[PDB]
């Protein structure tokens, strides 16, 4: 995510807090603040949509194969949305890079929880409270 | 060619980052100046008033001296933390250029600071007593000269004006009032030297020059919001406030010391150095009637 | 679970990270990384399969009745496996001192996520997130 | 995330150049021991047979 | 061949020791950056079976 200031393009600082910072290895090219889910043995990948894959937000842009560094939960971050949001949605992955709400996605709950609210596209406030993975 | 930069620039030098980081957008800083700062020992407490002072009584000889006496009340002050942190990784601390450290102590003191200007702004704009309604018309000098009259009507002396940059173009549109100090006095003691010596306009000896994006709209994360509109655009809006500075007071509470603290922690596990700052503030008018806000 | 130098077996360390280290009562005689519940005030036992009775996993050996250190959520775990488990698989208590699948289960949600996997009877590494009660 | 190296790789510091540059081939160097060398007075001159 | 080690606090192996008195528990934990490179490559021949 990304905040104009006039001519200026600033990085959006994605870890507002908490200490659950936790090193894996990129399985594609990622970019701050972007949902991942583990692809293989501590390697991480995007997010797809309705849930079942989800460890943590990305924190830094990396290139495939590099060490990166995730915000799991209880960590408070900010992430971009791809629909309007209010304080207290439930929000997961929606495979695009962003989050969507629990109420949108087809899955029955999330990963984690809307403190301040956004528009589409703009950047929501959110605590990371879940992991979720494979149930079959 | 030959050898030249445009050739070997990454290869045999490096383009220069300069050590000096230009600032963003910085909002004025003026509580310290526009009103009187208390260093509280606790996060609660009150302040004395006492009742307006009256008139000696005419007395017959040898008769007896009679009691008015001082009466009294309190005005509650509740200073709320006010907090900015920012993290860095020991990585980024010893790679920067610039000072990382003394900039983030730089950003956390001037946050706070704007914190201050907020919670200052928000109650002298929410909580004066008298108002001059323009109802769009005769906006600018007549407005200021109102609210002078109505803080004066009632018997206070104002001595200070803040304003919002909506209402810095209504006022100063008259180019009788072109030498006036436009800039705030603050601005002009902070930021100059050779202040202009005319430049006190409507007997007010401080100009408080404030930012749009001071005042507490709620919009703020945190920040819950305050009763008024602060601007000069539409009915209703509060564009300035004529006041007294000595009957504002900024209520600074600190644990340790009198003003902000700042700590330090590294964090061996995940090799972050964080920087914290903290302050508690309050703001509250002694007199509300010393002050006047001028309505869009 | 237990670990193979050439002759040498050694005792697995538990604990990979987290600081969520929590002190109960041993309710019977307990083996480093077993999952365990709550059986009585401040008081775990073994867990049964099908969930309903998470806390943590045991950290060192303790007798009935002992002291025992309990790793709990926000803790990265060496846990032996009673199946085949892939990265990103959800796993909870199995019944027989190990961990099993949720797919393999009769739940439907687990209580950490496979970061390395491992065949059956060997150490998988886990992520444990979440805490299961009775909710009737 | 917190300010760390890959966000500000090239906006809050340069990633170093080495300040010693690094040798190319050297060719070996032998003529004046492996042949009879001359200091000769002039460009142009004869070597009696 | 170069061998490159960053290290951010000092000139190497930085070892950090960590108390924990909410749980009695000492850490001991070490760091290096280090990355590896040829300034020439022809310096160097391997021996293949
Ligand atoms: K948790
Ligand atoms: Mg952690
Ligand atoms: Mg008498
Ligand atoms: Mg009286
Ligand atoms: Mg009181
Ligand atoms: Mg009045
Ligand atoms: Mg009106
Ligand atoms: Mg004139
Ligand atoms: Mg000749």
């Amino acid at each position: 995510a990304t905040e104009t200031q006039g001519e200026h393009t600033f990085p959006v600082e994605v870890l507002i807090s908490g200490e659950e910072l936790r090193g894996y290895t990129a399985g594609e090219a990622l970019s701050a603040g972007e949902p991942v889910y583990l692809s293989g043995d501590y390697e991480v990948s995007a997010s797809s949509a309705d849930g079942g894959e989800f460890l943590g937000v990305n924190l830094y842009d990396v290139a495939s194969g590099e060490p990166v560094a995730l915000a799991g939960d209880d960590c408070e971050v900010r992430v971009e949305v791809s629909e309007q949001v209010t304080a207290n949605d439930e929000i997961l992955p929606d495979g695009l890079g962003t989050f969507e709400t629990v109420a949108t996605s087809a899955a029955s709950a999330g990963v984690a929880i809307v403190q301040e609210g956004a528009a589409s596209g703009e950047v929501c406030e959110a605590y990371i409270f879940a992991v979720q993975g494979t149930t079959a | 060619f030959a050898a030249s930069d445009p050739e070997y620039v990454d290869t045999l030098f490096r383009e220069q980052l300069l050590e000096v980081v230009m600032e963003g957008r910085e909002l004025r800083k003026v509580a310290r100046e526009a009103s009187n700062v208390i260093n509280a020992n606790t996060r609660v407490g009150d302040v004395p008033i006492a009742s307006d002072e009256e008139f000696a009584r005419p007395t017959g000889q040898g008769a007896e001296i009679r009691d008015d006496g001082e009466t009294y009340t309190t005005v509650a002050w509740n200073a709320t933390k006010l907090t900015e942190g920012s993290r860095v990784t020991d990585e980024m601390r010893d790679q920067a250029m610039v000072d990382l450290i003394e900039r983030n102590i730089q950003r956390v003191g001037a946050s706070l600071e704007n914190g201050i200007n907020r919670v200052f702004l928000t109650e002298l704009v929410d909580n004066a007593q008298n108002n001059h309604d323009t109802a769009g018309s005769n906006q600018g000098y007549q407005a200021l000269n109102s609210a002078v009259g109505e803080v004066d009507k009632d018997d206070f002396r104002p001595d200070t004006y803040v304003t919002h940059p909506d209402y810095r173009t209504q006022l100063f549109n008259d180019t009788n009032l072109a030498y006036a100090n436009r800039a705030g006095t603050n601005e002009v003691l902070r930021n100059r030297e050779d202040a202009p010596i005319v430049g006190d306009i409507a007997g007010l000896d401080m100009h408080a020059a404030m930012s749009s994006a001071t005042y507490d709209d709620g919009t703020d994360i945190g920040w819950s919001g305050g009763s008024e509109t602060w601007g000069f655009s539409s009915d209703g809006d509060k564009g300035a406030v004529v006041y007294d500075r000595d009957n504002i007071h900024t209520i600074l509470y600190a644990p340790n010391g009198q003003d902000v603290e700042i700590k330090d922690y590294e964090d061996p596990i995940r090799d972050i150095t964080g920087v914290n700052g903290r302050l508690h503030v309050d703001c509250q008018y002694s007199q509300g009637r010393s002050s006047a806000t001028v309505q869009y």
